[PDB]
RNA sequence: CCCC
RNA sequence: UCCCC
RNA sequence: UCCCC
């Protein structure tokens, strides 16, 4: 805690000179790395490293009852465990604040962009539908697990195989995916932004903004977080930058 | 469902840039330090502020400032289908972002080792309940005399049949293309900055910026109602003394 | 209209001096609380619609004894007379033996007792307390033996249950449920 | 620390009690002003706000089709819950119901169940498959004492203004929940060998030692609950029994309205 | 069941004013400061007292008196269909009133900053189990030598076919018109006051007052049984102190 | 605080151990007096009280029709739970199963399961539909050491005196549960390179360092569990393996109603 | 679906012999934020371990005046098993965590860090038979990587029993349809098996079979142990070359 | 190869004297940690692949003021410079008015305030601290009033929004985000 | 439930 | 077993 | 999974 303050000093000093501690440009993501199929046995899965931040996402699929509301669609459920494994900070307990938030943001990107055609996941309408469990497991917390997890999740969905034969539902086949939600989080410090905050940068405080776009560059979800006032001009700017970064991130999928 | 907009008019009769009927009343609770009851469309909401009070136990005590707690909670009977009591992911999320909005505003350095607790209960839910709540909370804080940079005022903008719509109702939320809650700090009588921002859906980059302008206009309107409500209270405390 | 909402602009930092209810930012003065803006001698203050009480020298105060050392009574000060709202600066106050009675009081234990409820006047920073005035002193004491609420007997406290008797700096309000 | 103001208030209450008075001038068998306001939550199938002195409570009723209990098909179901929410008292804490909350809800539930206020046989949809479930949820708004009686009042009032939501579950036409009794509870603070009907929060500073008696419309006793750590004198209980039945008759009158 | 009373006899052969069979045994547990095993009709209950001990956690501590805790718990196998373990609302309610019944009697002022813990376990349940437990707990407290103003004695009164019955059985509970548990403080060999009172059902005012008289008659009878369990315990410690001497 | 008497008692046990003796004169492979009382809970389907020295525990069995497991549509179900309630031992706290309590129930379950003491396939009522579920519920009364072996004994005794409740469930005549093996567990306290079979509570003052071995009818080992923070000498383990199989056999012969 | 056989022509379903381990991979220092870590594969098991300590009080009351406390948490990720498993501890994970902790309490020199905690987390990313043995191996590597003083190393394998035959390091099929399963862990000191740190078994084995299983497991344990040593040797080379990497 | 694993036999107790990274049992020395075995002057030690920092007389330390006394000040020592790993002997270290500037400071609150992040050197057991060095002293101070982080200006510290100024033993690194 |  | 309220 | 046990 004492160290975080001092490091906070160092981060702000370089901010004043308009430069990040590691020389990235204020609009520059760290090195991204997407490894699919890291968990055979899972129907889909992917590991993402973003700088020194590491996250794995497993996808599981099983038949089940559809929610009374919508008897004509499959289901997607997203959870996260920020296990004490990733840092001396995470606690063994049940899904806390941050973890619920991280998982909901990832879910919204996927849901609002309609990446998965929930209608194709019906087996017997009003009785039988596919349930897609998307589980996020943090490994190493070096900042912005949010963007890493979002990347990791869509990769894993894109690498998912529907286990039809297992359930006597006919041949296995790829989960049809029709969009690529990518999210972009920046640390806001006064009137300045730092795209893809490192954990070291996060020493200034947990004041961030996250924007999530689709295939065609439409915004599909956003989320401001932390105890700070967001300036509207900054927002306008960061909107375009964020759409920009998402487009660049998207090509790592091709 | 079939159509959301017919001839410039929404399902309930409103124009693209019209609030639902609002009602705001300060000091409705004897036991709280500040309170507000607030209607927004079919939303019925009540906020209570306790504090600055001593924090329990102590593993939550902060030596430099005060701590802010906020709890959004829905009564079982406030939704179409009886909701089982207790926390809830959406609720937990809403409480977090709601508390973050007031941390940016309450002068928390004024009260070290103290807590300022804010409770908001939705007695009847419709679309934008979190928005109703943030409005009430702000009024309750003012009612309770806790120093703040300015007001918090909140509204959501929706998107329906391709069109931005201020303060969506249930059906618009359910069948629209987007939904975007806002809250602003109000200082010098104007929208200064953004205290809360969330969006779910599908919106062009311009639609988003347009949605902000639409939100700010609604906010200013709501802010004035918040003000009159505090003004009545101010008259009431003076009348009290004159007794 | 003198009424101001929090966030209402009062003027430049150089026009007026910051007083209670007003805050300084970017060279400007703003209202922090709703209420009546008042300016006197260049000083801007807002009289809040809901004042948060602050304990100061001269205030009257209700408290409980949480610890007795040898020449010192540690008082849990919780309330400021005349105001129901919890004081901003609730805390531990100190009652030295000097200020108990303005007489001679060897042990502070002859005047105040563990868990006694008590009425005092603040006479210094950090909640420095006195009980010298006749109006000040203990308001409610429990029997050391059976923990029964002591009853005032002339100018002495006596347990009505075990009959024990104890002596303290009794306030004139003892047992009245008022202070 | 909050104890301190309360201990002093206690001395004040006891001092007046010693002189045969209550701090607000009420008689010992006298209720504060009661206000009963139906239909305050439109979405709910039924609802009521009750003001008892400055104590305020809202009760909502929700109905929905459900499995009957294996032990008793041919029987609708009623489930009562209370939230004594931090929004009501500086001492209500966010979390699952404490004992108090469980106790309050159960006493309310007991009045309704033992008086058979609601004909549960008529809430049967299918033999042993489908039956109406009645959720009664008590939400405390402002605790200035005796949330218990305020809640009993609001609960029976809300049931009395309850519309069975038939034409939403396609079970036919909407009809009013048939209510055939009017349970009313009367709670008193016992202090030594005295009682104070309808205690205020201030009065409660003396301690949490109460007696609640609940009656039906014919003055039968349908529920009773002694609560708190004290000994109840039998003779006092006898007097308080006749008094309570009487008080409940008067309250019951407030349901005519005219 | 057709009728609960026929020719003035109950389903089990009891008269309106007659207790079910009772067994009370003190000192049945080695690892507890006081204890009692108790059967009341088909109820089998076991009660255990620990204290005055130190209070954990250090913050539930009361600087002026002992705190009393009381847990009533139904073993999973004690009922007709297996009961999922863990407290429910009813058990919590029962634990609370039972606690309050003893808060009234235990001389807690003697043991500042302490706890006196009472655990009562129902191994087989029938009607009136909370009454069976209070009786056991009270014995267990006396077995533990914890100072009390007098005894706690408990029985319920029911109403069946319009008639008041002492100590209802299961069928009477479920199919009768009312159930009303009492517990009394007994001092100077007499009923002194009411430590616990609850009721559900439908009784006239006259029935309520009559119920009290019936309960007191039954409580006195049970009280002699509690005394006798304690008397045996007294005899047993004395003749053991002779065993060493022997 | 509690630690202090225990620590001193630890010195006493260790002192005796140094002179090759136990506290109460038992041999190092000698159980205390065992008593097995079946049918102590008539309302249960099966039940047993076991006394192991001053240690006491009761186990009850309950059976009800229910859902088979998707993976095992042709097998009845056995579920074992333990409550180590505050009633037994001042050390036992209130709450969901402690890890101690979860461990104990699982050892007992492993013995019963892996010995195949109960023919599960004979507890099928309707493949994939209806199958018997056997609840084994362990309830400590008096902890004077080795609740584990006491429980294992009580659990199998209870199973051996269980009566399937077919009638109650309109499913035919009632019948005795078919039990085809007799799992018995033997638990030793390990102190250094010495073992003490069936440790008393006083002996446990030394530390919570034990070894449990369970055998079936034919002396096959069917479950084993080392517990506690110690290192187990392999030579000691070999010797104790033999001693335990033997002890288990003697124990097993007490079920001859003897 | 029950294989019916399990052992054919002295070969198991996956091709190995009665005394052969599954393929194993061990890597130390794979996590930036932990004091020590290890990624470990063991057949289809994929696990990761992390160590933090000596640190903390902590919380407060838990602290032990005379010595450190050890915590070990075994946790399976929802996607590590065949049917997605609801997150949170179950009784099995609780039991595995307790006995795992116990294995290390026997070996960490906790007296060196009074009023401290040394925390051990292990995550099953992909589960197969023996995941508890995999975690124990990964955890001992992580402990060494974090430099926490120990009597020696902890090494772990299970012996199964299939078609009447003892097998080393069972796979899922042999676990599910075999006759017995018996995880061990040993203290290795002076390059050899010094004692038993963890022992559990379920199924049906003869007294003689139990004794032979111990022999089999020790053998496999010595094989795995050399892998652990190698993995740490590599790490040793890394802090070495990355040191004078600064002075270069 | 000098590499060792924990458990590895080094030698006999008599042969060598147990040093760091080694323990004894039944007369034999073993490696407690992985790393390099070193034997100099009969002393056996193992240089650990991951040393656990020990704060000893002479180390440079990073701490925060948690309590102020008259002449004594309590500083929570949290790091040892040159080593990222948390030291095993974290704790409370007493700083005295004498060991501050090599000059004279009556008010111990004249150099080190509450919650101040500080940089000190160890001078005695028990984490006895001192900052009589130019390189030592407060690195990051908060205003007593607005609690705002004070910026450095020449040889003094001023609140960039309250203006009010406080003075204290300023470390040459104050505000550098480095120590 | 047990195995994972 | 989600998501909106 | 309410109410009784
Ligand atoms: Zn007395
Ligand atoms: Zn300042």
């Amino acid at each position: 805690d004492i160290l975080v303050d001092i490091k906070r000093d160092y981060v702000l000093s370089k901010l004043r000179d308009n430069e990040r501690i590691d020389g990235r440009g204020f609009d520059e993501f760290r090195k991204v790395e997407i490894i699919p199929n890291v968990i055979e046995k899972a129907e889909g899965s992917a590991l993402v490293k973003l700088g020194d931040t590491q996250v794995v996402v497993g996808v599981k699929m099983q038949p089940g009852e559809p929610y009374p509301d919508t008897p004509d669609r499959g289901v997607i459920i997203v959870n996260a465990e920020l296990v004490p494994l990733a840092s001396p900070t995470f606690e063994p307990g049940p899904p806390d604040e941050n973890s619920i938030e991280l998982a909901r943001v990832v879910d919204r990107g996927i849901r609002e962009s309609e990446a998965v055609d929930l209608s194709k996941l019906v087996i017997e309408e009003g009785e039988k539908v596919w349930i897609v469990f998307v589980d996020i497991h943090a490994l190493d917390d070096d900042g912005n697990l949010l963007d890493a997890s979002a990347l990791a999740a869509i990769a894993a969905l894109m690498n998912t195989k529907v286990p039809a034969e297992r359930f006597d539902l006919g041949e296995d086949y790829l989960l049809p995916v029709r969009d690529l939600p990518v999210s972009v989080t920046s640390l806001i410090v006064g009137n300045k932004y730092l795209v893809d905050p490192s954990r070291e940068e996060m020493s200034v405080g947990d004041t961030t903004l996250t924007i999530t776009t689709d295939k065609d560059d439409n915004v599909v979800a956003m989320q401001k977080s932390g105890g700070y006032l967001l300036d509207e001009k900054l927002f306008d700017e960061l909107l375009d930058v964020s759409i920009n970064c998402a487009r660049k991130l998207r090509e790592k999928f091709k | 469902p079939e159509k959301l907009i017919v001839d410039g008019l929404r399902l309930d009769g409103r124009k693209f840039d019209e609030l639902r009927p609002i009602k705001i009343e300060a000091s409705v609770l004897k036991r709280a330090d500040g309170s507000c009851y607030l209607e927004m469309g079919k939303n019925k909401v009540i906020a209570a502020v306790f504090g600055p009070r001593e924090v329990h136990p102590e593993h939550l005590q902060d030596p430099s400032k005060a701590i802010i707690r906020y709890r959004y909670n829905m009564a079982p009977f406030s939704v179409e289908e009886r909701k089982r009591p207790g926390p809830d992911r959406r609720s937990i999320e809403i409480s977090k972002v709601s508390k973050e909005a007031f941390e940016a505003v309450i002068m928390k350095e004024l009260f070290p080792r103290s807590a300022i607790d804010i409770f908001v209960e939705v007695l009847q839910a419709d679309a934008g309940s979190r928005t109703a709540c943030l409005n009430a909370a702000s009024v309750a804080l003012v009612d309770a005399g806790v120093p703040m940079k300015g007001m918090i005022t909140s509204v959501a903008v929706g998107k329906a049949d391709g069109q931005l719509v201020l303060d969506p109702m249930k059906e618009e939320d359910n069948f629209g293309e987007a939904d975007m809650p806002f809250a602003f700090l109000i200082r010098n009588g104007k929208i200064e900055s953004i205290a809360l921002l969330q969006m779910d859906g599908r919106m062009t980059r311009d639609e988003v910026k347009q949605a902000i302008e639409l939100a700010k206009k609604g906010a200013l309107q709501i802010y004035e109602m918040q003000r009159e409500a505090i003004l009545r209270r101010y008259i009431e405390v003076g009348e009290e003394m004159d007794e | 209209m003198r009424f101001v909402m929090p966030g209402d602009r009062i003027g430049s930092a150089e026009e007026y001096v910051k007083g209670e209810g007003v805050y300084e930012e970017g060279g400007e003065l703003f209202a922090a609380v709703a209420g009546k803006l008042i300016i006197k001698d260049r000083v801007a203050k807002v009289e809040s619609i809901s004042p948060i009480p602050e304990i100061v020298k001269g205030d009257v105060v209700l408290g409980r004894v949480v610890d007795l050392r040898n020449s010192i009574a540690l008082i849990e000060v919780s309330s400021k007379k005349g105001e129901n709202r919890g004081p901003s600066n609730r805390g531990i106050g100190i009652l030295h033996v000097s200020n108990v009675d303005e007489g001679y009081v060897k042990e502070i234990s002859e005047a105040v007792g563990y868990l006694d409820i008590l009425k005092a006047r603040v006479i210094g920073d950090n909640l420095r307390l006195s009980t010298k005035e006749e109006e000040m002193g203990v308001l409610r004491a429990l029997c050391s033996n059976c923990k029964t609420e002591m009853v005032r007997e002339g100018d002495i406290l006596k347990c009505p249950e075990c009959g024990r008797v104890e002596k303290r700096k009794i306030s004139t309000d003892y047992g009245k449920g008022e202070w």
